[PDB]
């Protein structure tokens, strides 16, 4: 899978691919790897499909219970730590999860937390997760600056997933884009790689390795 | 002494009947159901003027589509609310949908008779559970410590209940608007309350399909109190 | 069923008192007097034995003064068997703390733990409370010399001088009269024995009636020594102070 | 987590801990602080298996902070190190042990002395003038055996630490992305922002 | 050593139309190179206009269907005879499957029916309960043979408008029930030719607003 | 008197007063009627309201496709016992692929109620039940009392003023037993029977509750305008 | 987890127009040793059901006791125990299938393959299989072990599909079963000559046949077989 | 285990064990809480029947739950320790999982929930304790003061008192405390707290304890001499 999230001047960009595999069998090209926990919180999924879907859906329930009890939106820190403490209980049992918890709150500002199934929890500005993470990192790190336009940042996230979809055999299908602000997350569409690749090739003049 | 789960010669559980007496001593809570929404209002009843009245939380959210008002030993309600919230969220987790208002009420009422020699006594609090679902629409339920619940078009509980219920008998009709129901709760609360009704010692709330469960601001309730005074003076 | 025979040992009276705690305190008021006095250079523990018989083997006997560790001792007033249950628990707690932190347990932490055990018997479990009051005499490097007392309620407080058991009202008045803050161990020894000598229900105070102990930072090269007095040594200090 | 170093000088304890967090093929982060303040004059650095390290460190932190509130008093470094050791010695015979190695650097306010304790995942405790966990010590102990004196200043301790880090940057295969350095003395804990 | 799992073969197929849905499965049941039965029903009417099949290890499949059927019964009891929607059924099945995360049900599950807007719905599950709604899904032994064909013929993948160079895709359409059944029959005839574990018979359950209808067709018995 | 403090105590004349006090809670409950022919079995229940603003308390509960009951007394106890019946019906289906016999269902309820009458701490159930069903030996009607006593009957009634309906059925016995292959006439006889237990109040549209089970008829409950036909 | 010790081989069965037939040999093998020669592996339950069991014999004897106890339990507080509330083949099967799957799910199976043969109340033929894994299936013919490989092909020539069942008489069906048992004696190394056969008919009831033998065997051609290729004498 | 229902309803709808626990609170030494504009002050009575005490080591009446929240009480002293310990544990547990210290309202709600649980659990009696919980939420400058009681009800107070003769001091505070303009400074708030205790205490400065809590974990306990200066100034103004 390839998933990424990064912080910049205008908030957070989150982009993921849509492929599910069973070994070399391509099980699906239409999976949703972003979960919308609330209007200010997003979760990304990489690893076991069931593990990710079940526990991130469960996380949504625990975040909802927090706001009923405390009359206040859960912090990104607290939400990420609920998931990391849960997987830590299951450590050694064989769960497979690589996730990013991305959101805005007034007290924290825009925040990204990496959480995985061996128990690691890390705050940071940039993360790429999954089988195709290295390919995304290659494009992302070279064109990254703090002060991209929202338009340029959305494109870079889209382009980094495209890069990984191309090179990584276990990533592909389509690109789902999100932008997180003060006012919440905004969906910026599903982009099929079968059309996007050729569009990007022509307009950008990239992918000169391919017969086009 | 005597068993906690003992029947009286009339065929009633002593402890359940005695808990109903505790509920009569509690502050008044009123609920009115309409086709435009369900309104829930309470008497706050601060024991002293130094007590910051906004911290009196007798109206409570269970889910976005289900609200709750209480009367009696209000400390006992916290674990009931916690169960209701968990039951509502858990059902959404298992079934990807809102939980029915009746089913939620039934879950709360299953706790009630779990007492013996489990908890050591029944709950000393009654609840008005108000909500909306797609199947049966806008609903109001009265949940007792007996484990029984009744659906109501309108219902009062607490110290002024029998006086308030007789008034709700005359005033309620099937064509009531939401604005009309708000004023009607404020009217009946003002009638049964010891102290003079204002925005600081009484609280309104409602549940609509569009906006869900909302506790009203003190500024919003103040305007509805001013609107009530003028319309009563009008004839 | 069994409900019929339950005394209900952990309930409030209408006045907001714990019946069994109050009645346990009444039991303790008949027990032999124990006095603790804290000085600048040490602590004294003095206590009166209850069972005067010429045939009691005194030199091997211990009803009042018990050692908890090298730094902390207790004087008992109440049921001796109840006290020994608590004493052994306190000895274990001290060694658990030493094992964990590699430092001797601070006096207050030991006192709080025992006092919490007593509290539990008043709030849950349906058992009778322990019919014991302790005077704790101890030293640590934070607060130095400390005197505490605990009673069956589980409440504890700190003291410069204190009495428990019989005639505490009379004893506490006499201590309040003659105690001063700049006082020393030798003076506190004399005060403890004089207070028992006046409050005692017996005709005269003798060596065979007393258990006596001191905790001094007057050991060789700045250490703390616990001295549990032998019968002959109690007899000598009675002659020295001028009581016999 | 890779490199954690400690050095006890005249009037302070200095802890240096690497910034890299690496999972398999990728360096996920290059600014990771591998330490927790246990009390105002006691700092614990840590390294070992992913997840276990932070979970253990924060668990110890919570317990020492609980003790501090209850007694209104700061435990000595020796007492904190003995508590930590017992937790690890208990852990090693569990269903799933904590795979975490730690250094505890503290300033004892009673004795007016810096103290450095090295404890491994088995619960093996030693007090040392200088310490390291993992492959670091294979390079750094020989250096410190040559250059260390007990009466060194904090500035001399930092220079001696630069000489350790330079050697590790020259000879170790992994890029550990530099170190965060923290000093523990009579005035508390502070971070050296430029290293 | 005792192996608690087995492989009973078989293949299943769900296709969603505009106002209908089908769930088809072959009726052959096998172990190794033996045929256990030529007609052992694998697709089941579970009530509330929902059809289900859990293909793979038949004992786990039967157990799961049995537990879901029971879940529908208790959903009626506990929520005033309310109709279990297909989306709600799917989430319930995820919890049934993930409940045995560390000793899984060795099956690939497909359910079919109508959503709350009356439109055709097919949901698909992995052994430990990850799920997704789709227009198309095949599961089981010959899934690898059938799915690419469905991508091509149901979702019109790799097909373009003639004369547009290759820039206008074939536009997506809902298929009629007659057209879907033709694709189902050809899928299973093709799978039977090339997969040894597929054959004997084809049983199709069709779900509309009017209810659940059945159709049966012979397949090759070799 | 001195022997009614708990369920574990016999009185000097061999009586269990707590059980008898539980039996009293049934007599305070609203009336419900049960009757059957050879083909069908019918429950008819008079539902009770708190006041004019309130709903009418539901009296009939479905246990399986072929079995269900009506209640009189403490409704939460009917919920506990009906849930137990639902589970036992369900166990029979899942393990033995067998619809639970109505006679065996009665035996299970009896034994569940009994345990509460012999042990300390617990209390008897405060509710009476009329179980109807259609199984492999045809139509059945049972009466459950929380003493543990379960009885198979052609017809009966329980609750307040239930003696009136019970006498009518005792006269009508020879007529209504013969109503085979005619559900509407069997319900008519049940509605006419429950009418003998009414005083002051009469059968309105949201007051009446009817249920039926039979040969080619699943257990179904009729409320609201569905029972206007029979008023 | 265990291993089977004393074992029984094939159980074979089929439906015919008015009922079902089931058969199994009387052997309990101890690996290659043909240890016990008088073991009954068809166990009747009432007058309408026969349970045929292969695999571990200790586990078979356990199952036999469960079924015996099931009859006792069904009679309790049941005035119609010998009539409308008698045990059915479908009830007996579902019970065993539940037990088998529960035991495999605890990683402690009953190491058997079971065929429940019978006739229901309404006259319908019942024939269904269950094994140590809890796997279940029904077919006009059913067989365990070697019988699956050798008996089913022969029995399927008589009843190839559902529509062939009314066309098959009891004489034809029994003949096919008896021939199949002979073929298994020729070819299964853990079989015996002696066997038991049970017919459950909707009209004539349960007929249980003991001490049957495989007969009309062909061995005469053996005299003409010499060497393994080139040997002439 | 001992399962006996000690807290039960009586015919008039009262739970006597809960009401008798309030009587234990009535017996306890007086405690008072007053919140200013930028502070909260907790005043406590020390009964002077006990002299020859060691004031260094005797359990102080105000207890820190965390660095930013304090708890005082009236009632059984031994019972109060159990609530304080549980509250301290929960404060650290909240920091561990939420990565944020407790709000004053949250800590109050927890302590109150423990008190409630002991009114409907078998084999236990209610706590003979009412608490005043005071402090400042993290990164917040608005003062917080809450009260709990044996039943488990809790609420927020501009000012409040509990314990023996609390009726008298509540009377004083109801006329002297203005909501529109509270004690603007630390001095004004401490003075009003000492004044209110001087209505009941009937002795100089050894019987009064004061603890001032300010924003950002700034908690300090006043000494005897500092309090004695307030006592001197109040009575010199009173002589007029
Ligand atoms: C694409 C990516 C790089 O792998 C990315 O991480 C995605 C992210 C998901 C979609 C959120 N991950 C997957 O696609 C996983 C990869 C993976 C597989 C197995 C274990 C861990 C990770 N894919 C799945 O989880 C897969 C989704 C299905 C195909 C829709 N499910 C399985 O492979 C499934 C369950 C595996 C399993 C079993 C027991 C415990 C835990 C996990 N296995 C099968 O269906 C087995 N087999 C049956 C016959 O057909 C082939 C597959
Ligand atoms: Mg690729």
């Amino acid at each position: 899978t390839t998933t990424l999230a990064f912080r910049f001047q205008g908030g957070i960009i989150v982009a993921v691919d849509s492929r599910a595999t069973a070994g070399n069998w391509v099980a699906s090209q239409t999976v949703k790897k972003v979960i919308e926990i609330n209007p200010f919180l997003l979760g990304t999924m990489a690893g076991g499909a069931a593990d990710c879907q079940f526990w991130e859906t469960w996380l949504g329930s625990q975040c909802r219970l927090h706001e009923l009890r405390e009359k206040e939106r859960i912090s990104v820190a607290a939400a990420s730590k609920i998931l990391s403490n849960l997987v830590y209980q299951y450590k050694g049992a064989g769960l497979s999860m690589g996730t990013m918890i991305c959101g805005y709150t007034r007290k924290e500002g825009p925040t990204i937390y990496y959480v995985d199934s061996d128990g690691t929890r890390l705050k940071g500005d940039i993360f790429c997760v999954g089988s195709g993470q290295t390919f995304a990192y290659g494009v992302l790190d070279s064109n990254y600056k703090w002060d991209l336009s929202v338009e340029d940042a959305l494109y870079l996230g889209k382009r980094s997933i495209l890069a990984a979809a191309h090179r990584d055999a276990y990533s592909g299908g389509s690109v789902n884009l999100y932008h997180v602000t003060e006012d919440g997350w905004i969906y910026h569409g599903n982009h099929d790689v079968g059309e996007l690749f050729w569009k990007v090739k022509e307009e950008e003049g990239s992918f000169n390795n391919v017969i086009g | 002494d005597r068993g906690v789960s003992t029947f009286s010669p009339e065929g009633r559980l002593f402890q359940v009947e005695y808990s109903l007496e505790a509920i009569k001593l509690g502050s008044t809570a009123i609920g009115i159901a309409t086709k435009e929404g369900v309104v829930l209002g309470v008497e706050k009843r601060a024991t002293s003027p130094l007590l910051e009245s906004d911290s009196i939380e007798k109206i409570v959210e269970i889910d976005r589509h289900i609200g709750c008002a209480m009367s009696g030993l209000t400390a006992d309600a916290r674990s009931m609310i916690e169960h209701a919230r968990t039951a509502a969220v858990t059902h959404n987790l298992y079934y990807d949908e809102d939980i029915n208002v009746e089913s939620l009420t039934q879950s709360v009422c299953d706790l009630a008779l779990r007492f013996g020699e489990l908890m050591s006594r029944p709950f000393g609090v009654a609840l008005l559970i108000a909500g909306h679902d797609a199947d049966d629409g806008y609903q109001l339920f009265h949940a007792e410590p007996s484990g029984t619940f009744y659906r109501y078009n309108a219902k009062a509980i607490g110290s002024g209940s029998e006086g308030a219920q007789a008034e709700l008998l005359n005033e309620w009709h099937s064509s009531l608007t939401l604005k009309e129901a708000e004023l009607l709760v404020l009217k009946i609360l003002k009638q049964v309350m010891e102290e003079k009704l204002d925005e600081n010692n009484a609280q309104l709330s409602c549940i609509t399909k569009q906006d869900g469960f909302k506790i009203y601001d003190n500024e919003k309730t103040a305007e509805l109190i001013k609107e009530l005074k003028e319309k009563e003076a009008a004839e | 069923g069994s409900r019929r025979y339950d005394s209900r040992t952990t309930i409030f009276s209408p006045e907001g008192r714990l019946y069994q705690v109050e009645y346990a305190l009444e039991s303790i008021s008949h027990a032999g007097t124990a006095i603790g006095i804290m000085a600048s250079d040490g602590i004294v523990l003095a206590a009166e034995r209850k069972v005067t018989s010429t045939l009691l083997e005194q030199d091997t006997s211990t009803e009042k003064l018990y050692k908890l560790n090298d730094k902390i001792a207790v004087a008992v007033a109440g049921l001796t068997a109840d006290a020994e249950i608590l004493i052994n628990t306190a000895r274990i707690h001290a060694q658990n703390y030493l094992k964990t932190y590699n430092e001797d347990i601070p006096v207050e932490i030991l006192v709080r733990r025992l006092s919490d055990i007593k509290q539990g018997y008043t709030q849950h479990g349906g058992l009778r409370p322990f019919g014991v009051s302790f005077i704790y005499a101890g030293y640590d490097d934070r607060y130095g010399y400390q005197l505490y007392t605990s009673n069956p309620s589980g409440n504890y407080t700190g003291w410069k001088a204190i009495s428990v058991g019989a005639n505490t009202s009379a004893a506490q008045t006499l201590l309040q009269m003659d105690y001063k803050d700049d006082m020393k161990v030798d003076d506190a020894i004399e005060l403890a024995l004089k207070t028992l000598s006046k409050t005692t229900d017996s005709s005269a105070l003798t060596y065979d009636r007393l258990e006596f102990a001191t905790i001094r930072k007057g050991a060789n090269d700045g250490e703390v020594y616990q001295k549990i007095f032998k019968p002959q040594e109690i007899k000598d200090i009675l002659v020295k102070t001028g009581i016999t | 987590m890779d490199i954690i170093l400690g050095i006890r000088v005249q009037d302070s304890v200095i802890l240096a801990s690497s910034k890299a967090v690496t999972r398999g093929i990728s360096v996920l982060k290059d600014s990771d602080d591998k330490t927790r303040q246990l009390s105002p004059h006691t700092l614990m650095s840590f390294a070992g298996e992913a997840g276990d390290t932070v979970q253990f460190a924060e668990y110890i932190q919570a317990n020492i902070q609980l003790y501090s509130i209850r007694e209104d008093y700061e435990l000595s470094p020796q007492a904190v190190s003995s508590f930590v050791r017992q937790e690890l010695a208990k852990s090693i015979r569990s269903r799933r042990p904590y795979q975490v190695n730690v250094l505890i650097g503290g300033y004892d306010k009673k004795k007016n002395k810096p103290e450095l304790y090295q404890i491994d995942y088995l619960g093996t405790k030693v007090e040392l003038p200088y310490g390291a966990h993992g492959y670091s010590g294979f390079y750094t102990f020989s250096l410190l055996d040559h250059h260390y004196r007990p009466d060194m200043t904090t500035e001399e301790g930092l220079d001696l630490l630069k000489l350790c880090v330079q050697e590790l940057e020259k000879r170790m295969p992994m890029d550990f992305k530099g170190v965060i350095v923290k000093i523990v003395d009579k005035d508390g804990i502070r971070q050296v922002d430029d290293f | 050593q005792f192996n608690p799992y087995g492989d009973n073969g078989g293949t299943i197929l769900g296709i969603a139309g505009e106002d209908f849905a089908v769930l088809a499965g072959d009726t052959r049941n096998i172990t190794d190179y033996s045929i256990n039965s030529r007609y052992e029903p694998k697709v089941f009417d579970c009530g509330d206009n929902i059809v289900m099949s859990a293909n793979g290890f038949a004992a786990d499949g039967d157990a799961l269907v049995k537990r879901f059927k029971n879940s529908v019964k208790w959903y009626h009891f506990d929520h005033n005879d309310k109709k279990l929607s297909i989306n709600s059924a799917a989430r319930n099945i995820q919890h049934l499957l993930y409940g045995k995360r560390f000793f899984p049900y060795y099956v690939h599950t497909i359910i079919a029916g109508l959503d709350e807007d009356g439109k055709g719905a097919v949901y698909s599950f992995d052994p430990v309960g990850s799920y997704e709604r789709e227009q198309c899904r095949a599961g089981g032994a010959a899934a690898s043979l059938i799915m690419p064909f469905l991508d091509n013929q149901v979702n019109f993948k790799n097909q373009y408008e003639p004369g547009t160079n290759g820039k206008v895709k074939k536009p997506l359409k809902y298929l009629s029930v007659e057209e879907v059944i033709k694709l189902v029959r050809d899928s299973f005839t093709s799978a039977t030719e090339r997969h040894i574990q597929v054959g004997d018979g084809l049983e199709i359950l069709i779900v509309t607003k009017d209810g659940v209808r059945k159709e049966f067709y012979e397949l090759k018995r070799d | 008197n001195n022997y009614d403090g708990d369920t574990v105590t016999f009185s000097p004349t061999g009586r269990l007063f707590q059980v008898e006090y539980a039996l009293e809670a049934i007599k305070q409950g609203s009336v419900t009627v049960g009757l059957r022919s050879n083909t069908h079995a019918v429950l008819v229940a008079l539902k009770r309201n708190a006041d004019e603003l309130s709903s009418y308390q539901k009296k009939i509960i479905k246990c399986d496709e072929h079995m269900g009951l009506s209640l009189a007394g403490l409704a939460p106890d009917a919920r506990v016992l009906s849930n137990y019946l639902r589970q036992q019906c369900n166990y029979s289906s899942l393990v033995f692929n067998r619809k639970l016999a109505v006679e065996r269902a009665g035996h299970l309820l009896c034994d569940k109620a009994q345990k509460n009458t012999q042990s300390y701490g617990g209390r008897p159930y405060g509710v009476g039940l009329l179980i109807i069903g259609y199984d492999k030996s045809g139509a059945h009607l049972l009466e459950f009392q929380p003493s543990g006593n379960v009885t198979e009957l052609y017809g009966t009634a329980i609750g307040a003023r239930s003696q009136g309906a019970k006498t009518y059925l005792e006269r009508t016995l020879d007529t209504f037993i013969k109503i085979d292959g005619n559900p509407d006439e069997l319900i008519k006889a049940g509605v006419e029977a429950i009418s003998q237990s009414l005083r002051d109040e009469s059968l309105t549209v949201d007051n009446l509750s009817i249920a039926i089970v039979g040969k080619d008829t699943p257990f179904t409950i009729y409320d609201g305008e569905a029972v206007a036909k029979y008023i | 987890t265990q291993q089977p010790i004393v074992t029984g081989t094939s159980v074979i069965s089929m439906k015919y127009d008015n009922g079902v037939i089931i058969a199994a040999d009387n052997l309990g093998s101890y690996g290659s040793l043909l240890r016990f020669n008088g073991v009954e592996r068809l166990i009747p339950v009432g007058d309408n059901t026969v349970v045929g069991i292969s695999g571990d014999i200790s586990d078979m004897q356990h199952i036999e006791r469960l079924l015996k106890d099931l009859v006792t339990e069904n009679a309790y507080d049941n005035p119609l125990a010998d009539a409308e509330e008698a045990l059915e083949p479908s009830y007996i099967f579902e019970y065993l299938a539940t037990v088998m799957y529960q035991r495999r799910s605890k990683m402690n199976p009953l190491w058997n393959a079971i065929i429940v043969a019978g006739v229901q109340s309404n006259g319908d033929q019942f024939l269904r299989y269950v094994n140590l894994l809890g796997v279940t299936y029904s077919s006009p013919t059913l067989a365990t072990g070697f019988g699956a490989h050798m008996a089913n092909p022969l029995l399927r020539k008589v009843v190839d599909r559902e529509s062939d069942i009314p066309k098959t008489t009891v004489q034809v069906a029994e003949e096919a079963i008896v021939n199949a048992m002979r073929v298994l004696y020729y070819r299964d190394a853990r079989s015996s000559r002696n066997f038991s056969l049970a017919i459950i008919d909707k009209n004539t009831g349960l007929t249980f046949k003991k001490n049957l033998q495989v007969e009309n065997m062909k061995w005469d051609f053996a005299k003409d077989i010499k060497g393994y290729g080139t040997q002439k004498i | 285990g001992y399962d006996r229902a000690l807290s039960i309803f009586s015919p008039d709808g009262h739970i006597f064990q809960v009401e008798y626990a309030l009587e234990a609170v009535k017996r306890g030494t007086c405690a008072v809480g007053v919140k200013g504009k930028n502070c909260v002050v907790l005043g406590c009575e020390r009964r002077s029947t006990l002299k020859l005490q060691d004031t260094r080591i005797t359990p102080s009446k105000v207890s820190k739950i965390d660095s930013h929240v304090v708890l005082s009480f009236s009632g059984l002293n031994a019972d109060s320790r159990i609530l304080i310990e549980k509250a301290r544990v929960e404060a650290q547990s909240h920091r561990l999982t939420l990565e944020d210290p407790v709000t004053v309202e949250y800590l109050t709600r927890y302590v109150a929930g423990v008190q409630q649980r002991y009114t409907q659990s078998g084999g236990v009696r209610p706590f003979g304790v009412s608490t005043l919980i005071a402090g400042f939420d993290p990164r917040d400058d608005e003062p917080k003061l809450y009260q709990t009681e044996p039943s488990g009800i809790y609420s927020s107070w501009s000012a409040q008192t509990i314990g023996r003769n609390s009726k008298t001091v509540r009377e004083f505070l109801e006329k002297n405390y203005d909501r529109k303009e509270p004690p603007a400074t630390v001095e004004e708030c401490v003075k009003l707290t000492v004044r209110s205790l001087l209505e009941v205490v009937q002795t100089g400065a050894k019987n009064i304890e004061i603890t001032v809590v300010k924003p950002d974990s700034d908690i300090v306990a006043l000494s005897s001499e500092e309090i004695n200066q307030y006592v001197t100034q109040i009575e010199q103004e009173k002589q007029e």
